[PDB]
């Protein structure tokens, strides 16, 4: 299960 | 640490060690900023938040190899000592996350984009310190991360449409949440697919860049969708 | 700082830092390991190099993103301020890594084996060095990785064949050192030539194993005859 | 022009 990867602006 | 440094040169060292891949310093950096008390722009806001899901990202990524590697050694002292290393120091990132979010940013956001966007993050903050938590305050963690996506989500219901990138990736991570936190499968199924149809439904209103933004959002609640049903 | 960890878990924690991809414990576990005084098998020497060439190698690549966005803007302060924050670090680091060798790994070390890994270690991190560096030591520091990969050459073709894999990546490293920093790319296509060449020829002498582990090394030489030619 | 990598034990 995959969250918002989030990593790059 | 950063208070000799003016705001507008740390928001433009996180953006050079966003590129420069250094996460840490990032953080750091953006820290910084948000301890100059003014409030933080759009750009800024995402600025902090990627800083601190890279750092935190990679303690839980180590947390779980340490944690397999733990859980096959029951079945000396090392690989506990190590792994609750790791764990005290993701804590402590949590933690300090949590802590710019409560002293002060959070009260200050009055608009619905800056609130929905802080208490998202609470409510990520507190997963990461349930993914690690036993038993004592597991609960009292997980309740404080299920009502900071909650009020998120009130907000994000009344106040964006459904369409909206932050009210997307909110109900994505808030039905991860249900998952993998909560034992909550089938409200993650109903949360991911209530939120993807709604979605689909408002796309004609969008511009192509908005289009884009949120149908990559959307095919992540389907990537979910189809691995739990 | 690792002084009250025994030697056996600071070498365990340092493998688990690895699984984990957590370089810098992984360094500062094998820095306690050396400084508990005992000489480094081989394992353990190869898990020190390990974790330092991660630990810089991650700083070289930030110092090179910042390096050429400081020279688009010379064609505020803050993209040399944080430029010159990363490459002290790097300094450090490599200062570190030298500060090992010289105690006293290297002159406690009497096999070619042992003698040879460890100076090349020492022409790496002066190479390093030599990267960052500008004018007023950069000739002593290009001197000082230049003698230690000579050293470590002249032992080696004394006393390992040419198909040893310490052997074969001194001199590949040996003429990167020729080709980026000492400004003989001649030279370094030479070393490259001969030393594959010599270890074509002792091929033949080799188990699969063994084998598989000179070609791999010999591929990487290659690879940079192709570039350079 | 590559070195070593290194990286992995
Ligand atoms: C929780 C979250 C994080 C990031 C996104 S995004 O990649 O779609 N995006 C960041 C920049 C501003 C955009 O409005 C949203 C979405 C949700
Ligand atoms: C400088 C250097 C580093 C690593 C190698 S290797 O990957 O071939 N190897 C490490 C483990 C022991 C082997 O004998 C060599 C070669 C050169
Ligand atoms: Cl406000
Ligand atoms: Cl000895
Ligand atoms: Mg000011
Ligand atoms: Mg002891």
């Amino acid at each position: 299960a995959g969250s918002i990867p989030g990593r790059r602006s | 640490a950063m208070g000799s440094m003016e705001r507008a040169s740390l928001i433009q060292k996180a953006k050079l060690a966003e590129q420069a891949e250094r996460y840490e310093d990032m953080a750091a950096f953006m820290k910084g900023a948000v301890e100059k008390g003014e409030e933080l722009s759009c750009e800024e806001r995402n600025l902090l938040s990627v800083a601190y899901k890279n750092v935190v990202g990679g303690q839980r990524a180590a947390w779980r190899v340490l944690s397999s590697i733990e859980q096959k050694s029951n079945e000396g002292p090392e690989v506990r000592e190590y792994r609750e290393k790791v764990e005290t120091e993701l804590q402590g990132v949590c933690d300090t996350v949590l802590g710019l979010l409560d002293s002060h940013l959070i009260k200050e956001a009055g608009d619905a984009e800056s609130r929905v966007f802080y208490l998202k993050m609470k409510g990520d903050y507190y997963r990461y310190l349930a993914e690690v938590a036993t038993g004592d305050d597991k609960k009292r963690i997980i309740d404080s991360a299920r009502s900071a996506y909650q009020e998120a989500m009130d907000i994000s219901k009344k106040e964006m449409p459904p369409t909206n990138p932050i009210r997307l990736g909110l109900a994505l991570n808030f039905s991860v949440f249900h998952y993998e936190i909560a034992n909550s499968p089938e409200e993650a199924i109903s949360l991911a697919k209530t939120t993807f149809d709604e979605a689909m439904a408002d796309l004609h209103t969008l511009s192509e860049d908005s289009y884009k933004d949120s149908t990559l959002i959307m095919q992540l609640l389907r990537d979910n969708l189809t691995l739990w049903t």
